[PDB]
């Protein structure tokens, strides 16, 4: 198994509007790949 | 308090709870994002919009997110050019393609896109990617060019475990992509 | 497998993740469907579509709903016309008022409305309601006149809590309303 | 404590369609209420 992590401070607050949508984005160029996602799960508590 | 939560281990043909934006869409049980075509870009949201700040407690909220991906690509040499996980505003359309992933339109930063990209950027764009030109994971705030990154090995058509997650006692985003082998 | 799940302990002015119909506001901490006046209609809606069953399994889903309510009158001998908690298809639009709930339009079953509801009915309408003349608990499903009722004592001004659940592998939907006192 | 119980079988997949909205409704006509929700949770599971 191989992993790699990485971590940043990041202060959402300031950067982005207090309601958001979050979602997947692949491009290619002249060069390219296939992009699939299979699975998906997420959460999130305010307050 | 207000939470939200949704776990989909297998994409119907018609999943009302996403919106589908470029080329992206479900087939075969899972969420194809782009086929391995030039010039081409997809994007899938989540349909409901999430209270990520509250501005009058001045709360900001707590999350993870993990999923699983895929890069099929021709060979090891032809490839690009990556796939991001973001987080932008309600009304988010498709930026530019190519390097700049579909999410960005600029390496200068800019504070009216107000997206936060994690991105796993398989193709060395000389313009702002680092110097050593291998593939990496990198942060994006408002720009292409990266606020850190990590070098990553691909492993070309092998399942990818992601898990991001956002603490908001500290502010840290961490990431982290784990392969089987 | 997709599962989505929500809590909303205190709602906000801007609140995105709802969509309001007729009257409904959110105000003071509070989803707000009717004031004490007369002949009105408000309804709200989580926005994202719910994946209630599949055509391709067959399979359908379990659900539990838990939510706390007040109904507030002038005295206990004025009070109409009742509250529901409803599923009904993404598209839906408020339907006839007073009686009517804002989910039906007839007494008479109507495929075509698609509409499951467990309604809290405060006043009795005569064409439909139960003969006793008390207020009640009822199942609907595409009529106002409801499969079956259980008698409630309205408690004006109280706060009730109520879970709603559904069984998918026995189809039975359960209701239970508390009061403190 | 008061507490209420009703149950019927609903056969929810020959009712309401594949995708739904789940919601609240209220209403007043000659006669009237303030009717209003204080807290609000749901939990689905399909497969
Ligand atoms: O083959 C790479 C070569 O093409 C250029 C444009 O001539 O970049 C295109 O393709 C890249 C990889 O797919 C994209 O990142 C880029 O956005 C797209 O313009 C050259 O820049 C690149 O060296
Ligand atoms: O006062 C109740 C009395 O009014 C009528 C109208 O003539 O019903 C109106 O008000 C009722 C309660 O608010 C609603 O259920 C009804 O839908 C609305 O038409 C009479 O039917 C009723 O007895
Ligand atoms: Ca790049
Ligand atoms: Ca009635
Ligand atoms: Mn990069
Ligand atoms: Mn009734």
């Amino acid at each position: 198994v191989t992993s790699y992590t990485l971590n940043e401070v990041v202060p959402l607050k300031d950067v982005v509007p207090e309601w958001v949508r979050i979602g997947f984005s692949a491009t290619t160029g002249a060069e390219f790949a296939a992009h699939e996602v299979h699975s998906w799960s997420f959460h999130s508590q305010l307050g | 308090t207000e939470t939200t939560s949704f776990s989909i281990t297998k994409f119907s043909p018609d999943q009302q709870n996403l919106i589908f934006q470029g080329d992206g869409y479900t087939t075969k049980g899972k969420l194809t994002l782009t086929k391995a075509v030039k010039s081409t870009v997809g994007r899938a949201l989540y349909s409901t919009p999430i209270h990520i700040w509250d501005r009058d407690t001045g709360n900001v909220a707590n999350f993870v997110t993990s999923f699983t991906f895929v890069i099929d690509a021709p060979s090891s040499y032809n490839v690009a050019d990556g796939f991001t996980f973001f987080i932008a505003p309600v009304d988010t359309k498709p930026q530019t393609g190519g390097g700049y992933l579909g999410v960005f339109n600029s390496k200068e930063y800019d504070k009216t896109s107000q997206t936060v990209a994690v991105e796993f950027d398989t193709f060395y764009n000389a313009a702002w990617d680092p110097s050593n030109k291998e593939r990496h994971i990198g942060i994006d705030v408002n720009s292409i060019k990266s606020v850190n990154t990590k070098s990553w090995n691909l492993q070309n058509g092998e399942r990818a475990n992601v898990v991001i997650a956002f603490n908001a006692a500290t502010n840290v985003l961490t990431v982290t992509l784990t392969y089987p082998n």
